[PDB]
């Protein structure tokens, strides 16, 4: 079915350049106008650029004119966005979108985050969060993972390789004074399986190529 | 630029209730005999999803509970009967003038019945204790409303300016929330003390509850 894979996001220095791409699939790509929309962390949606069917025409708001270039490769069914002279104000989640003849963007990419900062990349440290024995909520035991000191965003925390999704809570990351992020991921399990079964949390920080598999147990 | 102002900014309604969100455009969105107003639904960690286009057309695949209307400069989005999965930020979008624009968005919270938080506390794990820094985490799991209070106590000493909170987005299944409070102390402070307590005050608790542990 119609799907848009975006890639190319990540950390990049202010004044730097970065290219996002969107591999279209499941529809006659050359028959549609493509859009790039962005969302500053915590803020709303802003239009970034538009390009016609064959790349003939393109449009940008004045805040992007001359800095970003939208283009496409119809033979490879790919949409691109070459950014230049990036600034903190450009950090945000970027989405590609298909535009129907009826003037409606019906399919969007999952999105790719662009953090524009001079700060340096730091892999996260993973400390366990085992359930104390004094803690007994009846039949449920809560245990989690503590992912501290990393940059930039984001971080992916799963349990028992995505096999354990039910009841998991991965809180949004908070920025610490130092200047790094931190977040916790907990899951509630039946205290009757604490020793019975093995619980491992899968952490992945793609911007630093870190993939830890910390194991927890009281 | 056509400015789209949505109203209200935030909406809190119980499932089954009818929700109405408005959008007023500074200049007409009407051209060629049609209103080019779209409505999008954006959930946490996801891309905006198209609900309605050209003002009143339901997007195939979208439940019939969603509908839109209006024209000219005034538009309305309706959810005839809320479900816990409708928790999301809604945006009106204009496709008629020079630069496309989105409204500022309306945050829709699903009103759920009072739910008391299950409190948990985690002492800093041996590993982090070797790093010369201590992090104590207090967990408030599955509650509603969102307003809660968490005071830290180290040997009856009320902490201050040394804890950070992070609350999850409302659950789309049961509409509850979960909260996390981390207390960061040096390895020295943590070792020179023993009673670590987390006092939580919430509407679902007839009396504030305290969860604690003694180091080691």
């Amino acid at each position: 079915q119609v799907q848009l894979q975006e890639s190319g996001g990540g950390l990049v220095q202010p004044g730097g350049s970065l290219r996002l791409s969107c591999a279209a699939s499941g529809f006659t790509f050359s028959d549609y106008y493509m859009y790039w929309v962005r969302q500053a962390p915590g803020k709303g949606l802003e239009w970034v650029a538009t390009i016609s069917d064959g790349g003939s025409y393109t449009y940008y708001p004045d805040s992007v004119k001359g800095r970003f270039t939208i283009s496409r490769d119809n033979s490879k069914n790919t949409l691109y966005l070459q950014m230049n002279s990036l600034r903190a104000e450009d950090t945000a989640m970027y989405y590609c979108s298909r535009y129907r003849y009826d003037d409606a963007m019906d399919y969007w990419g999952q999105g790719t985050l662009v953090t524009v900062s001079s700060a340096s990349t730091k892999g996260p440290s993973v400390f366990p969060l085992a359930p104390s024995s004094k803690s007994t909520s009846g039949g449920t035991a809560a245990l989690g993972c503590l992912v501290k000191d990393y940059f930039p965003e984001p971080v992916t925390v799963s349990w028992n390789s995505g096999a354990l999704t039910s009841g998991v809570h991965t809180f949004p990351a908070v920025l610490q004074s130092s200047g790094l992020y931190s977040l916790s991921s907990v899951v509630t399990v039946p205290s009757s399986s604490l020793g019975t079964q093995t619980y491992i949390c899968n952490v992945n920080h793609k911007p630093s190529n870190t993939k830890v598999d910390k194991k927890v147990e009281p | 630029e056509i400015v789209l102002t949505q109203s209200p900014a935030t909406l809190s309604l119980s499932p089954g209730e009818r929700a109405t969100i408005s959008c007023r455009a500074s200049e007409s969105v009407d051209s060629y005999g049609h209103s080019f107003m779209q409505w999008y639904q954006q959930k946490p960690g996801q891309a905006p999803r198209l609900l309605i286009y050209r003002a009143s057309n339901l997007e195939p695949g979208i439940p019939a509970r969603f509908s839109g209307s209006g024209s000219g400069t005034d538009f309305t989005l309706t959810i005839s009967s809320l479900e816990p999965e409708d928790f999301a930020v809604y945006y009106c979008q204009q496709s008629n003038e020079a630069p496309f624009t989105f409204g500022q968005g309306t945050k829709v919270e699903i009103k759920r019945t009072v739910a008391a938080p299950s409190v948990f506390i985690f002492p800093p794990s041996d590993e982090q204790l070797k790093s010369g820094t201590a992090s104590v985490v207090c967990l408030l799991n599955n509650f509603y409303p969102r307003e809660a209070k968490v005071q830290w106590k180290v040997d009856n000493a009320l902490q201050s300016g040394n804890s950070q909170e992070s609350v999850t987005e409302q659950d789309s299944k049961d509409s509850t929330y979960s909260l996390s409070s981390t207390l960061t102390l040096s390895k020295a402070d943590y070792e020179k003390h023993k009673v670590y307590a987390c006092e939580v005050t919430h509407q679902g608790l007839s009396s504030p509850v305290t969860k604690s542990f003694n180091r080691g």
